[PDB]
RNA sequence: AAGGGAGGCGCGGCCCUUCCAAGGCUAAAUACGCCCCGGGACCGAUAGCGGACCAAGUAGCGCGAGCGAACGGUGAAAAGGACGCCCGGCCGCUCAAAAGACCUGAACCCGGCCGGCGCCGGCCCGCCGGCCCCGUCUCGAAACACGGACCGAGGAGCCACGCGCCGCGGCGAGCCCGAGGGCCCCGCGGCGGAGCGAGCGCGAGACGCCCCGGGCCCGCCGCGCCCCUGCGGGCGUGC
C-alpha cells in the first residue's frame, strides 16, 4: 500500500534522502555488474571468492535421469514400516518372520549410515550399501540384499 | 586544479567515540602457531585420562 | 448442548446437536487478513491507452532562443512532459500490475470457521449492526422445506423475530455520495439476514427482499459472511442446512478444524484463584517523598532534622 | 548547559511486549508478566520474555531432543515457549510431561501413546505459575541456513561460504589463489 | 559491505516495438 | 556414393541399440486489430483518444514529404422580454428567480461613495524597541553569483521482475489456490530432507538449556600396519 511508505514521509523536504552535495543521477557506477575487477574489485573478492575463471571438465549434454541418485539413512528406515505393525515386529525379534523392506518402492537406491537401528532382525534390499551401513545392519542380525 | 593530500585531524576523535573496543576473551588462548609436537600431545593425554576421557 | 429448531409459524419443534464447527477460535486478524486479498481478486485492470501524448511531434529548440528547454511542437507549443498541457504522464499505469493475491488452503479454511463461530454469539451479532432483540435463538435454526412465494418467505421472517433488521434494511436505499454514482453505483442498502438452504426451493421467494442474501450448505462465501470485514452475520438456516455442517467438514479430505483455546474471560478467572493468589507475597513500602523547603524558617521545620536545639533556628 | 555525555552510553532498546496480532499470545504474556509483580520470582520473568521473542528467537524442539534432555529427571515438567515436533527417527518414545506452545498432530499423538501428557500454558498458569519443579528449555537459536553466511567469504580467517554460484578460481583455491 | 546474490535475469526485450511479449491471463476463467 | 542415417568431443577398427532422407495431403487443442455486444474500486472538459461542441484528421500552415488546433452547461416551460414616457435611455412586464445570452462566478488588476497614513512585541493605537531577499551550488551569499512582474489551474520515486535481510500468519520432516478438471471441491513437478570431490566417486553421532570454544566423525591430499572376493576390504596416523 502505497500509503503506509516511508517515500511519502519526504514531501516538502527538496531530495527525498539523497543529499544535497551528492544528488541522484542516473548511473554514477555503470549498469549491472561492471568493473568487478578494477573498480569493484574490493567488493569483488570481499563476498564472490571464485567469481573469474574456470575450473573443472565441461560436459556438452548432462543427462538429469542418470545423475539422479536418492538416498536414505538406517535411522529412517523404521519409519517406511507403518506404525500399526511396528510394535509386534519389535516384540517378535524372529529370525524365521523377520520384516522385509524394499527401498526402490519407496524411491530410494544407497542405504548410508548415520544413526542407529533398533534391536530387531529386518531385511533390507537395494541398489548399493555404504561400508558402515552394511555393518551396523550386520550388528543387529539383519542382511543386506540386492533387487532388480 | 589541486586539492588535499593529507589529514589525520579528525581521526583520534572518531577512534574514540564506540570506546576502544578489546580482543575477544578467547583470542587469548587459540592454539593457532602453537607447537604440533606439543599440541599432539596435550590431545593424548587427555585421551587416555578417565576423568577427562570423552571416549563412548 | 443442542441448538432449537423452529416451524415455519414460531413454536418449538425439534432439537439437533452443535456442529463442532462453532468451537474454532475467534481470529478477527486472520478474518481481516483474508477478506482483504480475495476481496482484490474481484477487481477488474484499467489503464491509460499507450499511445496517449505521443501521437504528436515534438523536439526541443535547445539554449539561445530565451526559452525553456522542453520539445515544443511546430509553431513552439510545450508537448511530451508531464508539466505540459497535453503531454505523457511521468509513469503511466499499465495492466500488468498484479491485481490478485495468493492465500494457502488452510488459511481460507480457518477464515470461513471463524466467521462461522462469531456467528453463534448473540453478542457479536448484535454489535455487527444486525436487530436482533425480538429473536429466539441466534443459532437461528428453522423448519421452511419450500417457498416459493415472497409472500409467504415475508410471513416466516416475521413469525420469527428478523422482521426488524429487513426493515431496517430496506428503508435504507438511497443515492450514494461521489462520483460513484456515474459508475453503476448509485444506490446503496444495509446488508440484513443470510439465508443458507441445502435441500430446499427457497430462493424464488426469499431473493427479491432488500438486504437478503442466499448460499447453498456446500459451497459458504466469506465476503457473504463478513460484510465489510466484520465478522458477525445473522444467519437463517434451513433445517437441512443446520444437519449437513458436520458432514459437509467430513468431505474436505485431510482436514481437521483447528484447536479451541480459552479466552480473556477464563484467564480473568484463574488469577483470582487460591492457586495463583496463595503464591502472592506484598512488596516493601514505597519512599515518602516531600518538596525541599528551608528549615531555619520556622523552629518546626527545623526540629525535624535536629531535635535538640543546639543549631541556631536563624 | 549540561554535559552529559562523557562516561554515558546510548540507551537500549529491547522488546517489552509481543508484537503478534494473535489474541492467545497477547493474553498469556498479559498474564504472566501479572504474576512476575506479585512474585518477583526469576522463573515467570524469563518467561514472561521468552513470550515477546521473534519467531527466529523460538526454534523448535523435537521429541528425541526432550528425551535426551529429560533422561534422569523424568517426573519433571519440560517448559517450552515454542512448537514441539516430532522426530520419526527415534523408534520408541518415553513417557514424559511437555508443556508447550503449540504440539503438531503426529507429536501429540505418539506423546499420548506412551502415557505422556501434552499441556498448554494455561494449564501451566493455573496449576504451577511459579515454575516448582519445572525447566525451561530451548532449541539451538544458531540452526538457521540464513545465519550461517554471515561475514566475509574471501576473508582469510572467514570460514563461511559465499550465496550465489562461483564457477570460476580466483580466490577459491586457498591462499596463493588470487 | 553489500553481500547479495547476483541476479540471473535477462534483461527485457522488444518492451515498446516489436512482437508483442507480454501475455496476460485475464481471460483464464472464460 | 550404395544399402544407408543417428546415438551433444575428433580420427581408425569391432560390436550393440534404434530409425529409412533426397516426393505429397491432413481436423482439433493455439493467436489476433478494424466492427458489433456486455462489464469496470478507471478519466470527468488544461483530465480522458489529437477529436464529448448539427459540419476533427476539420479550420489553419508548408513547393512538397508532412504538421495540426481552440471551442461542453439559460429555464420545469422560450413563456426570448408587455404598457407608457422622452429622443438609445428610463419605467416596468414574463418568471420561483433574470437565470436576459445566459449555472455557480474565486484570484491578479481596476472605477465610484465612506474611513485611515511592511512583519514581530508591549500598550487601544501611534509612539518606543527588534528585523537585509527568498530558493540554490558552496569553506563562505544581503551580495556587483544565478532563477524569480503578478495571479489561477496542471506539475516530478509509481508499476513489473530478480536478489538480500527483517517482521507477522498457517502448517511442520515436511510443505505447496501449477497448468488443468468438477470466494467451494480435486490437483505433478518443485524446494527442504547430506555433504564433499575436477572427476572415477565415496558418505556423517560423542559430548552440549542457549551462545562461544574444545574434542571427535564424513569428503578431498598424503602416508604405518594386517587381510578375504584384491591398485579391492579392514584398522590407524598428519596439515
Ligand atoms: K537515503
Ligand atoms: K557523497
Ligand atoms: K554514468
Ligand atoms: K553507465
Ligand atoms: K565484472
Ligand atoms: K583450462
Ligand atoms: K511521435
Ligand atoms: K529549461
Ligand atoms: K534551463
Ligand atoms: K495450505
Ligand atoms: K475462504
Ligand atoms: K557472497
Ligand atoms: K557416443
Ligand atoms: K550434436
Ligand atoms: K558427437
Ligand atoms: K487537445
Ligand atoms: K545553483
Ligand atoms: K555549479
Ligand atoms: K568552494
Ligand atoms: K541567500
Ligand atoms: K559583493
Ligand atoms: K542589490
Ligand atoms: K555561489
Ligand atoms: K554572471
Ligand atoms: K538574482
Ligand atoms: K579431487
Ligand atoms: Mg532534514
Ligand atoms: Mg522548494
Ligand atoms: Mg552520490
Ligand atoms: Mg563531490
Ligand atoms: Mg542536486
Ligand atoms: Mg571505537
Ligand atoms: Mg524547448
Ligand atoms: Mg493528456
Ligand atoms: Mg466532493
Ligand atoms: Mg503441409
Ligand atoms: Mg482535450
Ligand atoms: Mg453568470
Ligand atoms: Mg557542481
Ligand atoms: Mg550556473
Ligand atoms: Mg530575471
Ligand atoms: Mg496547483
Amino acid at each position: 500500500p502505497t500509503r503506509i511508505r516511508k517515500s511519502r514521509k519526504r514531501r516538502g523536504h527538496r531530495q527525498m534522502g539523497y543529499g544535497r552535495v551528492g544528488g541522484h543521477r542516473k548511473h554514477p557506477s555503470g549498469r549491472g555488474k561492471a568493473g568487478g575487477l578494477q573498480h569493484k574489485r574490493t567488493s569483488f573478492d570481499k563476498y564472490h571468492p571464485g567469481y573469474f575463471g574456470k575450473l573443472g571438465m565441461r560436459n556438452y549434454h548432462v543427462r538429469r535421469n542418470i545423475e539422479y541418485n536418492p538416498t536414505i539413512n538406517i535411522d529412517k528406515i523404521w519409519s517406511l514400516i507403518p506404525e500399526e505393525q511396528r510394535d509386534g515386529f519389535l516384540q517378535r525379534k524372529s529370525t524365521t518372520e523377520a520384516p522385509v523392506v524394499d527401498v526402490t518402492r519407496f524411491g530410494f537406491f544407497k542405504v548410508l549410515g548415520r544413526g542407529s537401528l533398533p534391536q530387531c532382525p529386518i531385511i533390507i534390499k537395494a541398489r548399493y550399501f555404504s561400508s558402515d551401513a552394511e555393518k551396523k545392519l550386520r550388528e543387529v542380525g539383519g542382511v543386506p540384499l540386492l533387487v532388480p | 586544479a589541486k586539492l588535499k593530500n593529507h589529514t589525520s585531524k579528525n581521526q583520534n576523535r572518531k577512534d574514540h567515540r564506540n570506546g576502544i573496543k578489546k580482543p575477544k576473551k578467547s583470542a587469548y588462548t587459540s592454539h593457532k602457531g602453537m607447537c604440533p609436537k606439543y599440541l599432539r600431545n596435550l590431545r593424548r593425554s587427555r585421551a587416555n585420562d578417565p576423568r577427562q576421557s570423552l571416549r563412548p | 448442548p443442542t441448538v432449537k429448531v423452529f416451524g415455519p409459524t414460531g413454536t418449538q419443534v425439534a432439537e439437533l446437536p452443535r456442529p463442532k464447527v462453532f468451537n474454532v477460535p475467534l481470529r478477527p486478524d486472520i478474518i481481516n487478513f483474508v477478506h482483504t486479498q480475495l476481496r482484490k481478486c474481484l477487481r477488474t485492470p484499467y489503464a491509460v491507452s499507450r499511445y496517449a501524448g505521443v501521437q504528436c511531434t515534438a523536439h526541443s529548440w535547445g539554449p539561445g532562443r530565451a526559452v525553456a528547454r522542453l520539445p515544443r511542437k511546430h509553431g513552439g507549443i510545450g508537448a511530451y512532459a508531464n508539466f505540459a498541457r497535453g503531454g505523457h504522464m511521468a509513469h503511466p499505469t499499465t495492466v500488468i500490475r498484479r491485481w490478485c493475491r495468493k492465500v494457502n488452503l488452510n488459511q481460507r479454511r480457518y477464515a470461513v470457521a471463524s466467521a462461522l463461530a462469531a456467528s453463534a454469539n448473540a453478542a457479536l451479532v448484535e454489535a455487527r449492526g444486525h436487530r436482533i432483540a425480538d429473536v429466539p435463538s441466534i443459532p437461528l435454526v428453522v423448519d421452511t422445506d419450500n417457498v416459493t412465494k415472497t409472500k409467504d418467505a415475508l410471513a416466516i421472517i416475521k413469525a420469527v423475530g428478523v422482521l426488524r433488521d429487513v426493515e431496517r434494511c430496506k428503508d435504507s436505499r438511497h443515492i450514494r455520495a461521489g462520483r460513484g454514482k456515474m459508475r453503476n453505483r448509485r444506490y446503496i442498502t444495509r446488508k440484513g439476514p443470510l439465508v443458507i438452504y441445502n435441500t430446499e426451493d427457497v430462493a424464488r421467494g426469499f431473493r427479491n427482499l432488500p438486504g437478503v442474501d442466499l448460499c447453498h450448505v456446500s459451497s459458504i462465501r466469506l465476503l457473504e459472511l463478513a460484510p465489510g470485514s466484520h465478522p458477525g452475520r445473522l444467519i437463517l438456516w434451513t433445517k437441512s442446512a443446520f444437519a449437513s455442517l458436520d458432514d459437509v467438514y467430513a468431505a474436505k479430505q485431510n482436514y481437521t478444524l483447528p484447536r479451541s483455546c480459552i479466552t480473556q474471560t477464563d484467564i480473568e478467572r484463574i488469577l483470582q484463584s487460591d492457586a495463583v493468589q496463595k503464591t502472592f507475597v506484598p512488596k516493601r513500602d514505597p519512599l515518602v517523598i516531600e518538596r525541599k523547603v528551608d528549615p531555619f524558617s520556622s523552629k518546626e521545620a527545623l526540629a525535624r532534622l535536629d531535635p535538640s536545639g543546639t543549631v541556631m533556628p536563624k | 548547559g549540561i554535559d552529559l555525555k562523557t562516561g554515558i552510553k546510548k540507551r537500549k532498546v529491547e522488546r517489552k511486549e509481543p508484537k503478534s496480532p494473535n489474541p492467545y499470545i497477547r493474553l498469556l504474556h498479559n498474564a504472566f508478566k501479572v504474576v512476575y509483580e506479585n512474585t518477583g520470582e526469576d522463573f515467570t520473568k524469563v518467561l514472561t520474555k521468552r513470550l515477546c521473542l521473534s519467531k527466529t528467537n523460538r526454534p523448535v524442539l523435537s521429541v528425541s531432543r526432550l528425551a535426551h534432555l529429560m533422561h534422569k529427571r523424568e517426573d519433571k515438567i519440560a517448559v517450552v515457549a515454542s512448537t514441539v515436533t516430532n522426530d520419526e527417527r527415534l523408534v520408541t518414545i518415553p513417557r514424559m510431561t511437555i508443556c508447550a506452545l503449540k504440539f503438531s498432530a503426529t507429536a501429540r499423538s505418539r506423546i499420548e501413546k506412551a502415557g505422556g501428557r501434552c499441556m498448554s500454558f494455561d494449564e501451566l498458569l493455573a496449576e504451577k505459575p511459579t515454575g516448582d519443579n519445572c525447566v525451561l528449555l530451548q532449541g539451538r537459536r544458531s540452526c538457521r541456513a540464513v545465519c550461517k553466511k554471515f561475514g566475509s567469504p574471501g576473508r582469510p580467517n572467514s570460514h563461511v561460504k559465499p550465496k550465489g554460484e562461483h564457477k570460476g578460481r580466483r580466490g577459491a583455491r586457498g591462499r596463493h589463489s588470487w | 559491505g553489500r553481500n547479495v546474490a547476483f541476479s540471473n535475469m535477462r534483461r527485457y526485450k522488444c518492451t515498446n516495438k516489436g512482437p508483442n511479449l507480454i501475455k496476460n491471463w485475464f481471460n483464464q476463467p472464460a
